[PDB]
RNA sequence: CUGAACAUUGAGCCUUGAUGUGUAGGAUAGGUGGGAGGCUUUGAAGUGUGGACGCCAGUCUGCAUGGAGCCGACCUUGAAAUACCACCCUUUAAUGUUUGAUGUUCUAA
RNA sequence: AGGCGUGAUGACGAGGCACUACGGUGCUGAAGCAACAAAUGCCC
RNA sequence: AAGGGUUCCUGUCCAACGUUAAUCGGGGCAGGGUGA
RNA sequence: AAGGACGUGCUAAUCUGCGAUAAGCGUCGGUAAGGUGAUAUGAACCGUUAUAACCGGCGAUUU
RNA sequence: GCCCGGAUAGCUCAGUCGGUAGAGCAGGGGAUUGAAAAUCCCCGUGUCCUUGGUUCGAUUCCGAGUCCGGGCACCA
RNA sequence: GCGGGAAUAGCUCAGUUGGUAGAGCACGACCUUGCCAAGGUCGGGGUCGCGAGUUCGAGUCUCGUUUCCCGCUCCA
């Protein structure tokens, strides 16, 4: 069911975005009132975070029943 | 008399410094002039009204004597006075250095 | 100063991280409109910005618009502050902990990589919390889901899925742009705000009437606030007298040099927003509720305010202008720099410490705090006089000086405390011989 | 005498100019080209989506 | 440590742990619950950096110490003055023998 | 001394007497004080300015006076009796050697006019020193009429008395007798006024007549009214 | 005129600083720094003339320096003299007292 | 100092002097001496300024 | 600085009286010149007083009586000689005094 | 000189009741008379 | 009182100075303070 | 008056100079591109060749 | 110990020209008296302080020695 | 041990270039008085301490000696 299906696809997803966090973007992607890493270079990184931003929109409509 | 400017030009006669020149920043009351670039010594440096501000050893202008820089005229390093011969009701500066007459 | 921005705009690093905001704005506001599958941001959305009459108010300030006009969630922003409060409960205990935290490039790794799982099993408690609540108050829920078993399930599942998104989201953009991320959210609420505004200003336009008046006047109003905030805010009194003498020489003499000044001579913004939500808020609990059938007898003691001191605008105008005052004087504790300052050594001069400099230090800040209360109540009065000939406003008036105010100064200060830092270390590597 | 008390305190108090102001004035500006974006963007992804849903 | 102190007084003064006002009052609408809005920052501070190619800031807050030396004494207590005595000293004799 | 006789006494009771009366009046009186019938000796005492005595500044000279003395004339010579103008040019009473010497300086002779002639004169001034009041001794000048040692004693055996000083310089001449007449006295007051005045010594004090008294013995005198330049203006 | 501007040179500094100088203005009183004028009269007219502010009892009392114990010469800080004026109106939060 | 003094006039410069002392030093120096206004170069001038038209006065009665 | 009168008292010229005694000189030698002498009628002398000595037989004279004539021995010794007439000083007296002393009285310094 | 009115229905007051940040502050208040013995002091 | 002349008190600092050590003191440092 | 006492600066002790017009003031001239004496030179500022500062004559103030 | 002096017939003492020692008072006798005092006369006893020396002969000259009387330092 | 004093009549006591050397009392003879006082007269006497030197002349001057005396060694 249509709900389910996205969902799964989430949490898969979510574990992507951390992996992309802590090698160019810094072990500190969330929270961390300190920076020290991204800025400089256009990374791999950046496309996770556009992608998740891009995901949220996808992901009712197709879950809309 | 004199041979000051506060923008005076100088070919240095000071050793280990010939052939330079430079501004006078300012004169001095001491018989001394700021001269670019020239006077600088690295100064181990204590910070008051300590901020942000640096340390260091920095480079800061020291002063050297008028009598130990000469003057630069305007194509040759010559100096045996500039004259103030002339009056025109007030003592006009002119070379007689290399006698190019021009102040 | 001036000149110092300026500078930074001509120099090609800066350019890059500009264009990058401007991109990251826009990703949030697309985000907004489009649902959920949990609870539906497009109709919380809409919701919120329309009336509500007193209730709305109270929510707005604290929010900023941020997600109260561009509503997405109902987690997120919230778990990263919840996670970065524990790990500061830990620093205070264990002296080296902290230490690490303190040194910045060490001490955002550490950060993100505890406030990860902190954020996780946190965020279940609170989605399970938020889940039951949300459907009750109202009878219904979205419009992509509808409250039953399948909503409780989709809700928990989809706060916590947009909760890690967004925290990731955050850190890559803080660095590749200027102004910390938590801010830029806020911002977004900001431009939410603005459409039904402009178009009022457009319908005006010039036409040598009132509403040209109007239009030269509200464009100006938006800079006054902006400048008079400005002012008082970094309004400074500033004694420098050296303590002793130490015989003379020395420069123009050589004493022990304290230079104290640490005074600001508003209130604060965060402090101002909190006074103005507390008022409201008591009632605004009622109003639901007795709507509902529950808590009936609150709701009454609120209506029955209106017969003194009429109108809707009047009791709350009124009760603003006092509470500002009042908060501010008798203490000092919401406001973080005024309570640091008294905790570490310092004698007042020309006074011999005891009794004394602890009465005067705690005269200056009460002075201070009174101070603020009295300007941010100037600026919100200045609409409330010009509007009765001019045109009514909706968006130029009052408790929205506030919400500006707050995320746009700390932005601000962020982009400056990385941006100096960065410039000048960037110089500084490549005179040395490192990129 | 209590309001006024730390009125007269207000005047002496304010120093440390902000004649910087500019920098602000600046900035505001920075604020502002961001606002005209996300309305942008917000209209060819709403675009988008008004095909497909609406 | 300062900024997340800033951020804890912010979330207190909230009282509904953020924006949590109940739907109802005037104006339908469901109800949300709301994430944690808000910024942070920064205050002395810090910063400065003499760079803009046309500009140059101060900085503001700080403190010092200096010791230095004090030195004179003794030195500058034996030739700022002179402790000069006489020294009386009386030897009464002790005559009365006969030497006649 | 003096008597308590009559003619004596009325002189001799009065202090200051002998008063100065004319020359005439004088004689009147001077006879009548006693009855001629008897020699008397009228002597005059001719005062001298001089208060010099015993002295070598007295006047003493010698008068050839036209008549006698009073007891009638009788002449003593005092000599060395181996004369040559006493004994060789005027003789004397025999030669004696002292044999007459001692007779003139005795004090008690029958003798009137005592003459005298050199027994030291050079040596001897005109002092009165130890001389006798009736005797005398040669003086530098013993005539007042010739300037003549040898010439004075041939006058003197003529008739010259010689007449010497006193105390108040009182020059006693022996005049005459009472037995004389008013001219006959005249004469010879005049011839001792006068030779005073021609010579004198100049071994000596001046001359000059002040007081002449005129006297006889036994009475007293009075005396005759001087000019002291001439007796016949006064 | 009653005065002459030379009358009126009298305050040169107050005192408004630190232990009995913020107390006693506070609770009782004022107090300022009154040259070396040696007058009382002349003070309480002071305040009268310029200002606006109503005085009770001025109290005089003549300051004799204090110590500068490092030497050179003479050292020691020059004399002055310290008046409690003290107010009966005014009531004045430092930097005011009248003026028109 | 040049022009100052010279376009000085008896009846004028003696009220002017008033102004001078009390009311543009009198409040400096006590404000200044509390750190409130100090400001170093605005003390050397008035007080070198008030002295010239005294001056005047007693040399000849004012310019 | 400091005066007037009057009283008393030595001594100098003197003026007028009475002794002026050494030794020798019978006795009467301050002294100096005249000088062998006085009887002038209440007058010297004489008779008596005082002063001089009694040293070789004496007299002088103040002053009273007294008209009433004596004695240096009319010697002679000595440095000087006596009566007596001028007249000196002392002892002494009175005058003229000159001078030094004290006193007294007074007021004018 | 000293006693008694009055000054003073007030102050001060043993001791208690409160809170606190632990510096301290607020809250309250009984009796307050009588007799005898005193100084080199006071009347003096 | 005389006399001293800030020595008082307050916070600090300890090289020299208190017969020691000396965190302390009347020492150094600078404030505050004597009100008719 | 000589000579002092006490003040006097941007502030702080003394030194220097000067007096409540107080490290000066005016006036006339000289002079001038650099200055605001020193220990301790700083802070704030001023003037820039022609108006500061420095030097002198004269005057003012000269407790 | 140190220098000086005296040492006498009963009691008290004289005693240098060395050569045979006397004076007084006691005492006895005679003169005086009536008898006595007093006063006069006469009397002897010293082997002249011991022992040597000078001498024909020394008490009396000399040298010691005794007893007694004179004058002189315990210690600075 | 030293420095200065004297030994003169029985007694107490003068003098002295060294010329015939003295007093008062006691004593001798008288006198007043019965007789003695008191009173009154008139006499004697010296190895001049002893022996020499000086000289015509010593006691002293001079020198030796015996006896009797004072003043000093305070001062050191």
């Amino acid at each position: 069911f249509l709900i389910v299906a996205i969902g799964l696809v989430g949490l898969i997803m979510l574990q992507q975005g951390k992996g992309a966090d802590m090698g160019a973007s810094f072990g500190a992607g969330a929270s961390a009132t300190l920076f020290g890493s991204s800025g400089s270079g256009n990374f791999m990184t950046r496309m996770t975070a556009l992608l998740a931003t891009l995901f949220f929109i996808i992901s009712l409509v197709l879950g809309n029943i | 008399a004199a041979k000051i400017r506060r923008d005076d030009e100088v070919i240095v006669l000071t050793g280990k410094d010939k052939g330079k020149r430079g501004k006078v920043k300012n004169v001095l009351s001491s018989g001394k002039v700021i001269v670019e670039g020239i006077n600088l010594v690295k100064k181990h440096q204590k910070p008051v009204p300590a901020l942000n501000q640096p340390g260091g050893i920095v480079e800061k202008e020291a002063a050297i004597q008028v009598s130990n820089v000469a003057i630069f005229n305007a194509a040759t390093g010559k100096a045996d006075r500039v004259g103030f011969r002339f009056e025109d009701g007030k003592k006009v500066r002119f070379f007689k250095s290399n006698s190019e007459t021009i102040k | 100063g001036l000149d110092f921005q300026s500078a930074k705009g001509g120099l090609g690093e800066l350019k890059r991280r500009l264009l990058f905001v401007i991109g990251a704005l826009i990703v949030f506001r697309i985000g907004s409109f489009i649902p959920i599958p949990g609870i539906d941001a497009a109709v919380l959305a809409k919701l919120l910005e329309q009336q509500r009459g007193t209730i709305i108010e109270m929510f707005n300030m604290f929010c900023g618009g941020a997600l109260s006009r561009a509503s997405i969630f109902a987690l997120g922003i919230m778990p990263y502050i919840s996670a970065s409060i524990i790990i500061q409960l830990l620093t205070v205990v264990h002296p080296t902990l902290a230490e690490i935290k303190k040194e910045g490039e060490s001490g955002r790794r550490k950060i993100s990589q505890y406030t990860r799982y902190g954020t996780l099993v946190l965020a279940i408690f609170q989605s399970i919390g938020i889940a039951t609540g949300l459907p009750n108050m109202p009878g219904m829920q979205g419009l992509v889901i509808n409250p039953g078993f399948a909503f409780y399930f989709t809700a928990v599942v989809s706060l916590v899925t947009g909760t890690m998104f967004l925290m990731w989201l955050g850190e890559q953009i803080t660095e590749r742009g200027i102004g910390n991320g938590i801010s830029i959210i806020i911002f977004a609420g900001i431009v939410a705000g603005l459409p039904p505004a402009i178009a009022h200003t457009i319908e005006q336009a010039r036409q040598g009437d009132l509403h040209f008046l109007v239009l030269l006047l509200v464009a100006v109003l938006v800079f006054a606030v902006t400048f008079f905030v400005v002012f008082v805010e970094r309004g400074q009194r500033r004694i420098v007298v050296n303590y002793a003498k130490r015989q003379q020489g020395r420069r123009v003499y050589a004493a022990q040099s304290t230079h104290l000044p640490l005074k600001v001579n508003m209130a604060g913004v965060i402090p101002a927003i909190f006074a103005s939500s507390i008022i409201l808020f008591p009632a605004t609990i009622a109003s639901w509720f007795g709507g509902g059938t529950g808590w009936n007898w609150l709701t009454t003691i609120s209506l029955y305010l209106q017969p003194g001191q009429p109108l809707y605008v009047l009791l709350y105008a009124s009760a603003i202008i006092f509470f500002c005052f009042f908060y501010t004087a008798l203490v000092f504790n919401p406001r973080e720099t005024a309570d640091n300052l008294k905790k570490s050594g310092a004698f007042v001069p020309g006074i011999r410490p005891g009794e004394q400099t602890a009465k005067y230090i705690d005269k200056v800040m009460t002075r201070l705090t009174l101070v603020g209360a009295l300007y941010i109540t100037f600026i919100c009065l200045i609409p409330e006089f010009m509007r009765d000939a001019m045109k009514v406003p909706f968006y130029f008036g009052g408790t929205s000086l506030l919400i500006v105010v707050v995320v746009i100064m700390d932005f601000m200060a962020q982009v400056q405390t990385l941006m100096m830092s960065s410039q000048y270390e960037s110089a500084l590597k490549k005179a040395n011989l490192k990129g | 005498e209590a309001r006024t008390e730390v009125r007269k305190v207000i005047w002496p108090t304010r120093q440390e100019t902000l004649h910087t102001t500019l920098i602000v004035a600046a900035v505001t500006a920075v604020m502002s080209l961001i606002l005209w974006g996300l309305d942008g963007i917000l209209v060819r992804l709403v675009s988008f989506i008004t095909g497909l849903r609406f | 440590a300062k900024k997340i102190w800033l951020a804890l007084a912010g979330l207190v003064l909230a009282f509904s742990a953020s924006c949590a006002q109940y739907e109802d009052g005037s104006s339908g609408e469901l109800e949300r619950q709301h994430t944690f809005a808000l910024h942070q920052r920064s205050i002395s501070g810090d910063g400065d950096s003499p760079h803009s190619y046309h500009s140059l800031p101060e900085g503001v807050k700080m403190t010092k110490y200096l010791q230095e030396q004090k030195l004179a004494v003794a030195a500058v207590a034996a030739q700022a003055d002179l402790e000069l005595f006489s020294t009386p000293v009386w030897i009464s004799q002790a005559q009365g023998i006969r030497a006649g | 001394m003096a008597k308590l006789t009559k003619r004596m006494r009325v002189i001799r009771e009065k202090v200051d007497a002998t008063k100065q009366y004319d020359i005439n009046e004088a004689i009147a009186l001077l006879k009548e004080l006693a009855t001629a019938k008897f020699v008397e000796s009228v002597d005059v005492a001719v005062n001298l300015g001089i208060d010099a005595r015993k002295s070598d500044q007295n006047v003493r000279g010698a008068t050839v006076l036209p008549h006698g003395t009073g007891r009638s004339v009788r002449v003593a010579v005092f000599t060395q009796g181996a004369n040559a103008e006493a004994a060789k040019a005027a003789g004397a009473e025999l030669v004696g050697m002292e044999d007459l010497a001692d007779q003139i300086k005795k004090g008690e002779m029958n003798f009137d006019v005592v003459i005298a002639s050199p027994d030291a004169m050079r040596v001897v001034g005109q002092l009165g020193q130890v001389l006798g009041p009736r005797g005398l001794m040669p003086n530098p000048k013993v005539g007042t009429v010739t300037p003549n040692v040898a010439e004075a004693v041939k006058n003197a055996k003529a008739g010259q008395v010689r007449y010497r000083n006193d105390k108040n310089g009182i020059i006693h001449t022996t005049i005459g007798k009472v037995d004389f007449d008013a001219d006959k006295l005249k004469e010879n007051l005049e011839a001792l006024l006068v030779a005073l005045k021609k010579a004198k010594p100049t071994q000596a004090k001046g001359v000059y007549i002040k007081k002449v008294s005129i006297s006889t013995t036994m009475g007293a005198g009075v005396a005759v009214d001087q000019a002291g330049l001439s007796a016949s203006v006064n | 005129m009653i005065r002459e501007e030379r009358l009126l040179k009298v305050l040169r500094a107050p005192h408004v600083s630190e232990k009995a100088s913020t107390a006693m203005e506070k609770s009782n009183t004022i107090v300022l720094k009154v040259a070396k004028d040696a007058t009382k009269a002349e003070i309480k007219a002071a305040v009268q003339k310029l200002f606006e502010v109503e005085v009770e009892v001025v109290n005089t009392l003549v300051v004799k320096g204090k110590v500068k114990r490092h030497g050179q010469r003479i050292g020691r800080r020059s004399d002055w003299k310290k008046a409690y004026v003290t107010l009966k109106e005014g009531q004045n939060l430092d930097f005011v007292g009248g003026a028109e | 100092m040049k022009a100052k003094e010279l376009r000085e006039k008896s009846v004028e410069e003696l009220n002017t002097e008033l102004l001078n002392l009390l009311r543009e030093q009198f409040n400096l120096r006590m404000q200044a001496a509390s750190g409130q206004l100090q400001q170093s170069h605005l003390l050397k001038q008035v007080r070198r300024d008030v002295a010239r038209v005294k001056t005047l006065l007693n040399e000849k009665a004012g310019a």
